[PDB]
């Protein structure tokens, strides 16, 4: 399996255009309310809407008659119906029993299917939905079926659907050029396929069908020439805005540099010159180069300029020695002077977003470039290419098996998780079943149940974590002390205890009004033992309110784990264990099935209050790599300091 | 941890010689402030709620902190800041007893700085109040000890800010 | 350290050190001369230590410096003169700590599972440190001997 | 900063596989002086014939003072 | 873990089909390499200290490691180095009786970097000393079944790249 | 990224007050250490490949990372760590200029530990070589202003934990 | 700040700021006890400049705060004298920075979009901020005024 | 120069000058005075500064003048104090410019690909303007002397 994940965010590919789509989504990437064009586009459609539905409902009643005739006209020796699921060039009518039932179940269901998406191109208002599903499908359907029978299959269908509406010449005409589209489509071959080149040896070539590439919404592609009229280059202007800086910024804070937008209304500069000289302004330069770091700054650099994420490893590694060298214009040179920039966009053509639909995709960078086209993406200032590209190469990294999100910060208390919303750092890893986590013991190394499952019960000897065990006697056992001794020694102890047994649960020292008295006199009387003072305290309304209920799920399953056991989650048998009782039985029932769990009872006795047992690499990392705490000879060569032979 | 005593002795373990006069002279040094130490941690014990009721009345108390729209608003998140700043006199009171702010890496400015970004409490407002506690313990305990608590303080401010 | 023990013990009760930690420090500080007095001694002749308690180890166990023997050999037997060497360091920055924390995480834990990888006898290593013991014990005062002897019988303790 | 008054066309070689919209390859615009090696390789890599180049910004021969 | 049956039930079963004539074929060359497998796994097991023990004096012992300033000095840090190639050893001899790399994934390598850059655990020299383990192994058993040995053993090595 | 100027301006804005006497005394400090800061920059800008020189035969050289299956064993990554701590230098001095480790929780250490971690590049190795810059940059300029630049190097120490 | 600017500058070619930069913040260093002085005196009387501007602004302006007008009314005359306490406030920030740079960032960038959607005139804005220019260089001596002056008419040129 | 940098940086914005940038303009014109006294030390004694340097660098670095080296003979020799004198008028018109630009321009840009092509070592030239800085530090006053120093140090530290 791979050992990263870039992330799998919702793909919504645009099957086919309608003509509200079309409308809607021409001001969307305009960035402009529906203006007096596009409302027209919509009104004039509303209006044939109504007629558009007497299409469709005539079509679908008597869809059954129309095929009927069809394949009595095509097939000849019986009857097609059995099994039911004007211009000839030159066809010859296929024998049913030759053709065989697998090939005629085919031949019959495809023929009401070209009748249904007819009917659907009818309701849509825009032959997209034909275009693309029949363009390509001659050669396909060449190998085992006669492209003659087609024709006159289709032509007799026109006639057909022609004979039985027959309202008007406004109504029937729509009918007519949908068929006319559709047969145009058929007898046109399918076109060469969308050849993505790669722009250097580290980058894979691609290839997408001329087909995906019809509905998909063609994104609007602004070219600067000279002698236009300055509304339309005010539209080229706002776009290249658009592109470079996310956003209308011009509109939005009247931010615009007026000296370049001058020259290249002009032409004394091109739009390659002006994305150049755009990208190296200080414009650009606070607001996708200041805030962020050089590696997640190329990032955004590759979106405004290439239109597209870093696509390989050896990519991110080229640019970032670009940057480092000559900075953010040693960059921008780069990503204008590429071989790719020039190939796309030229000279002329604004930059464009080349996402899902514009352009054949590669299964690299999928979830990488996905959040990079969002609005969100210069929020995530943890780079995301640079990150997954090297994690590729490595093994599965130091991290919970739900996400990097799952993981608590290994502090004394607070559930502090990092927030999926607030600055993005998922990093998904593809964990299975059988993952166990490489933990690291508080006590000693070789006191680790990995390799030594004898010693778990074994005390950290000034390593780790304060042990705390109800060893000396509680007060009010035996009748010996009678009556009085009011100097009881055995009391500080035990107080000193409960008070542990508070800071183990709830990471800090509660309050007045929320300390339970009741299960703490109990435990004191020697009513029960500290396995169900811990497990009283876990089964607290406090602890549900406080650790359970603002959290996720599973995040607040694995601070539990940490707070009862002192001890990370090994992998995914444990957590899917307390989750499935977390479903079925609840809250409660997670708690008492981490206190009756036979590692707690091996680790912690009847009287044995719980410790930090193993922490995680990340967590011991935060602990121990600080300026203080670490030591000389953790991560650097140790010289012998001698005195010198002639001193 | 490591106290003074312990950082000496790792640092001449981890060259791997004998406790030299240099390594003798550091430790000499600790046990002449010895008697500094135990007595200023005993005045920090006994005046404990005394310093942080002090701190917070200086800096965070009759402010927008206190009123609606602060952090420090509710009961709740007052017993919280209360609480944070009895946290960081008391480990102070370790580092200073210790001689070394090793305690302080490992059980306080271990993420806290990612504590306090992710919950919304202000850093400046947090650095003023142990700010606070720093002019009011010199106050009370002294000037070499004063001082001596007033390094700890900064090492933690210097480690959220 | 004394020192790290009462904090490390107050850290997990969560609270300020008693009076009763904090005189036991105060009494550690005030009688700290008196540790390097001990410290200083068994730096200064910790060639006469080794040499001594080597030479009364090689007569006691013949069978470690014997061919077949684990420390056979001019290379091997200054291994073991430079194990002992370690061991005495160990006992210097237990008697200046005050305590056998030092001694235990540095030179005790995992010396077990250490000289079985080695192949080395552990009794052996007890006696070793057991003579060390005896030749500094006859090196300094009643009191200065009793006071490093504590140290000593960690280090047999734990490995016997 | 030096700028070169630059006439070049450069014809699109994969116009035809890359199945894109059809681009003015012929293009008459000013170029700084630190990008025109990089500029002018990239157009006769691709099998664009430069026509017309002119120093229209800058003095020629100049020491001192470019940017 | 998945082992080299489990491989082909696993490549079957998500076929949704019933083991065909080319599924009986890889199992068969495993079950006639499995008797190689449980003699080397056998001889392991019984000379499993001796191997380490050939491979720590081999490349860890009289070097920089095991001197002061070094990460293999310590006793505690000198027991673990142990414990870590009894690791190694114990789980190459796990995907060599598997015929897979799958478990070194699982739990040998899942995050292995990550720790052993956090405690401050040298990467060449602990390498090295897989590498030392994989000399020693394929002397002491064969060349054949060592070399079989040896690819899960460089599994680790690449792995820690 | 904020300066101490804007630093105390905006602390100001937010609060939607003048600047007053006490805030007015922040920037007169600035003003009396911004002689101090200028030449401290001149003097590192001048010797910013030395500084990194010493620092890497200091802690890096001649150890487990450059050794062949440490992290800095081929020619490019070892050129990539001298980048880093060239990044590292550069950085430090830009906040000592500014006084205010703005710059650094901006470009330098928001997403350098998911990075770091990603690339399998071990932090523990190189906070200790920033702690090399720290003694080498503190040597050359002074102990005033290798103080100042001290601050801000261990900045960067704690952020990469 | 000039300070900030140059590094940012540095930042973007990625190399070290050069000595021409450094005399540059030097002399902005050195020179800073006079930028400071211009400010405490604006901030002394910072009622008062805003009270008389505001007067002479109303006086000229009279259409601002008769009916059908922005400022009509009781709290919309008294958000007016705020807005001119802000950008005295945004003046005196410039002030003590040495830059234009303060006012931008906070209350500049976008004042046009944001007076176009409160439907305040942009030109009587610019009006109100040249009534303070002239208030503020009258209790001021000339060198002193003139230097605020031009933090003045940069707000009134951005404006208008 | 200071002047040409401002310019391009307020160009950049596509606005005029900064009241405080047009300050640091007036700070410079103001010590204009002083910078040139700088350059006209340093013109004044040319021959002394080049000599005096130039045998500090084949004491210190013998190799360049041993058979073998880059500057082996009379006519090679010659050629080292001619380059030397080229850097140290490139330092005067960079104390007068104010700025490191006309420094960079024409004798600092591929300053690494120019002595690669010629075989000169590139420390050694690094070392040479080093003991040029010594001789300018000692002829010179303190405060002129410092002034200078950012300016040799940047022809150093960029072609080390
Ligand atoms: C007081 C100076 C300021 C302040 C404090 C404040 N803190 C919290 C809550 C928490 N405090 C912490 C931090 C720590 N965890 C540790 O391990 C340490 C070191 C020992 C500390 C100091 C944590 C984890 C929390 C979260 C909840 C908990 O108590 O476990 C709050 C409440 C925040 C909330 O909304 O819940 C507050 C207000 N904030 C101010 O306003 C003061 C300036
Ligand atoms: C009056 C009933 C009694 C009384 C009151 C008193 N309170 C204070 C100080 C404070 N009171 C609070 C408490 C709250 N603020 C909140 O947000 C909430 C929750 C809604 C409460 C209950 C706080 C935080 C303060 C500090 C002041 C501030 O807000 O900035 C005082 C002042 C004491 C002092 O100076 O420390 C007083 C007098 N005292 C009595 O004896 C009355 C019976
Ligand atoms: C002498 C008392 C006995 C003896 C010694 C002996 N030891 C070794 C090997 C090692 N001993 C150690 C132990 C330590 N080094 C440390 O750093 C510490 C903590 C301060 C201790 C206690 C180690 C690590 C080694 C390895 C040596 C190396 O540096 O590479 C040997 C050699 C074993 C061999 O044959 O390889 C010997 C002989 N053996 C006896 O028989 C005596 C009873
Ligand atoms: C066909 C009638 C004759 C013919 C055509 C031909 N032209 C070219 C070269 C190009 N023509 C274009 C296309 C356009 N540029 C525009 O801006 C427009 C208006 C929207 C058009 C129509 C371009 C860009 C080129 C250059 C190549 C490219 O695709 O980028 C060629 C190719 C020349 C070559 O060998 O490269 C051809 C063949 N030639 C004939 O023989 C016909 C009589
Ligand atoms: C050396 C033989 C003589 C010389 C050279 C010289 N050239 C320039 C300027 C440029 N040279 C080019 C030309 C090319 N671009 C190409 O595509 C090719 C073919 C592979 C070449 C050779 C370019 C584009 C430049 C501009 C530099 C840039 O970085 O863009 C100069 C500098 C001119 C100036 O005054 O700045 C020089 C000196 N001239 C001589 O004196 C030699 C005899
Ligand atoms: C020996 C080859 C080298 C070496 C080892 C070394 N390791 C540690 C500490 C730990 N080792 C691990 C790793 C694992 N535990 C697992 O579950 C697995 C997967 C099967 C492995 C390999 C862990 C978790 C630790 C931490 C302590 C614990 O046991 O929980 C150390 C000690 C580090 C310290 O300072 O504590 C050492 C020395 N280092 C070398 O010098 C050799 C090259
Ligand atoms: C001998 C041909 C010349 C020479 C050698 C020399 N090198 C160093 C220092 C180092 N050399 C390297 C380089 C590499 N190690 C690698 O792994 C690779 C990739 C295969 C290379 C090229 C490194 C990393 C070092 C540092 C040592 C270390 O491993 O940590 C020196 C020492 C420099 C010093 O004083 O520190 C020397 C002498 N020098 C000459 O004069 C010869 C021409
Ligand atoms: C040197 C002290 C240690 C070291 C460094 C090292 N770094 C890389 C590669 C990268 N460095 C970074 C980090 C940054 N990006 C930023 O934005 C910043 C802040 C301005 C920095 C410092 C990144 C993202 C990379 C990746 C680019 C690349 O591939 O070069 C390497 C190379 C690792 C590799 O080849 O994958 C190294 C070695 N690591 C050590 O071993 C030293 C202790």
């Amino acid at each position: 399996s791979v050992k990263a994940s870039g992330g799998s965010s919702l793909a919504r590919p645009q099957l086919y255009q309608t003509v509200p789509v079309s409308a809607i989504s021409q001001a969307e990437q305009q960035d402009r309310f529906l203006e007096g064009s596009e409302l027209n586009e919509l009104t004039a459609y509303f209006q044939s809407g109504a007629l558009r539905l007497e299409i469709a409902e005539t079509l679908t009643q008597n869809a059954d008659l129309i095929v009927s005739r069809a394949a009595n006209r095509i097939f000849t020796g019986g009857s097609p119906l059995s099994y039911l699921e004007p211009i000839p060039p030159g066809f010859r009518p296929i024998n049913i029993a030759r053709y065989g039932p697998s090939n005629m179940q085919k031949s019959l269901r495809d023929m009401s299917w070209f009748l249904r998406y007819t009917t659907y191109a009818i309701v849509a208002g825009d032959p997209n939905i034909i275009v693309v599903n029949t363009r390509g499908l001659k050669e396909v359907i060449e190998n085992a079926c006669s492209i003659d029978a087609t024709i006159v299959a289709i032509q007799e269908m026109r006639a057909a659907s022609a004979d039985y509406f027959r309202n008007n010449a406004q109504a029937k005409e729509i009918v007519l050029q949908y068929f006319d589209i559709l047969l145009s489509e058929f007898k046109a071959p399918t076109p060469a396929n969308k050849v993505r080149q790669g722009p250097s040896n580290d980058i894979q070539g691609l290839e997408l069908p001329q087909s995906y590439f019809n509905a998909a919404a063609k994104r609007q592609k602004y070219a600067m020439k000279p002698g236009l009229s300055a509304l339309e280059k005010n539209a080229v202007i706002k776009a290249a805005y658009r592109q470079i800086f996310e956003r209308d910024i011009t509109k939005a804070y009247s931010q615009s540099i007026s000296y370049l937008e001058s020259q290249v209304r002009n032409g004394d500069i091109s739009m390659k010159e002006f994305v150049r000289r755009l990208a190296k302004s200080p414009l650009y330069r606070k607001q996708f180069f200041e805030p962020f770091i050089n590696s997640r700054a190329l990032e955004l650099a590759f979106r405004h300029i290439l239109g597209r994420g870093p696509s390989s490893r050896e990519e991110v590694q080229k640019y970032f020695s670009i940057v480092s060298s000559g900075g953010l214009p040693a960059l921008v040179d780069a990503l204008v002077d590429s071989q790719e920039y020039a190939d796309y966009f030229g000279e002329e053509t604004v930059p464009y977003l080349r996402g899902l639909g514009v352009e054949a995709q590669e299964c690299r960078n999928w979830g990488m470039q996905q959040d990079l086209f969002s609005y969100s993406a210069p929020f995530r200032k943890v780079p995301q290419f640079i990150t997954t590209f090297a994690q590729y190469d490595r093994p599965l990294p130091d991290q919970h098996v739900y996400g990097s999100g799952n993981d608590p910060l290994e502090i004394q208390f607070g559930a502090i998780f990092p927030k999926e919303t607030r600055n993005p750092s998922k990093r998904p890893a593809p964990f299975n079943k059988d993952t166990k986590r490489i933990l690291i013991h508080r006590g000693p190394a070789v006191n680790n149940q990995v390799g030594n499952p004898s010693a778990v019960g074994e005390f950290p000897g000034s390593l780790g974590a304060k042990v705390f065990r109800l060893n000396g006697g509680l007060p009010g056992a035996k009748v010996g002390k009678n009556t009085g001794t009011s100097v009881k020694f055995g009391e500080s102890s035990t107080q000193a205890l409960i008070r542990a047994a508070y800071r183990q649960v709830f990471g800090r020292d509660l309050y007045e009004g929320q300390r339970l008295s009741v299960a703490e006199i109990q435990l004191e009387n020697g009513d029960i033992s500290v396995r169900e003072f811990i497990k009283r305290l876990a089964k607290s309304e406090l602890f549900l309110k406080l650790y359970w209920a603002p959290h996720y799920v599973c995040k607040a399953i694995e601070y539990m784990h940490r707070r009862l056991l002192g001890r990370p989650t090994y992998g995914r048998q444990e957590m899917n264990q307390y989750f499935d009782i977390a479903s079925k039985q609840g809250f409660y029932a997670v708690v008492e099935a981490m206190i009756d769990s036979k590692e707690y009872s091996d680790a912690f006795g009847e009287d044995t209050v719980p410790y930090e047992r193993y922490l995680t690499p990340g967590g011991l990392q935060m602990r121990s790599a600080r300026v203080g705490s670490l030591r000389e000879d953790i991560g650097q060569r140790v010289d012998k300091e001698v005195t010198p032979r002639f001193v | 941890m490591q106290d003074a005593i312990t950082a000496v002795i790792n640092s001449a373990d981890v060259q791997g010689k004998y406790l030299d006069g240099a390594a003798m002279d550091k430790l000499k040094s600790y046990f002449a402030s010895g008697e500094l130490r135990v007595r200023a941690a005993s005045v920090i014990s006994a005046n404990a709620a005394t310093i942080v009721k002090e701190a917070v009345a200086k800096s965070l108390l009759y402010s927008d902190v206190t009123r609606p729209g602060g952090n420090m608003y509710t009961t709740r998140r007052y017993a919280a800041c209360i609480r944070d700043l009895d946290y960081y006199l008391r480990y102070a009171t370790y580092a200073m007893l210790a001689g070394d702010a090793s305690i302080l890496d490992e059980r306080v400015l271990n993420g806290l700085k990612e504590t306090y970004n992710s919950l919304g409490v202000p850093i400046s407002s947090t650095v003023q109040a142990i700010q606070a506690i720093k002019e009011v313990t010199a106050s009370l305990v002294g000037a070499d000890a004063g001082k001596e608590m007033g390094v700890y303080l900064d090492y933690i401010c210097s480690g959220l800010s | 350290s004394i020192v790290t023990k009462s904090i490390v013990n107050a850290d997990a009760e969560a609270r300020y050190l008693s009076p009763g930690e904090l005189d036991r420090i105060k009494a550690f500080v005030t009688g700290g001369a008196a540790r390097l007095r001990i410290a200083e001694t068994l730096t200064g002749s910790r060639e006469t230590i080794v040499k001594q308690a080597g030479d009364r180890l090689f007569q006691k166990r013949p069978d470690i410096v014997s061919p077949g023997g684990n420390a056979y050999g001019e290379e091997m037997t200054a291994t073991c003169l430079r194990d002992m060497d370690y061991y005495l360091r160990l006992v210097t920055y237990g008697v200046v700590s005050g305590d056998v924390t030092p001694i235990e995480e540095i030179g005790l834990v995992g010396v077990r599972e250490m000289y079985r990888s080695l192949g080395t006898p552990i009794e052996a290593v007890a006696q070793s440190v057991r003579e060390m013991k005896e030749v500094a014990s006859g090196l300094m005062s009643s009191d200065d001997a009793a006071e490093a002897s504590a140290y000593f019988d960690f280090v047999i303790g734990k490995m016997s | 900063m030096r700028m070169f008054r630059i006439t070049a066309c450069v014809p699109s070689q994969t116009r035809i596989r890359t199945q894109r919209e059809l681009q003015n390859t012929y293009f008459t615009k000013l170029v700084p002086y630190d990008n025109w090696f990089r500029e002018q390789q990239r157009i006769m890599k691709m099998g664009g014939k430069i026509v017309k180049v002119e120093l229209a910004t800058g003095r020629p021969g100049t020491n001192a003072g470019l940017a």
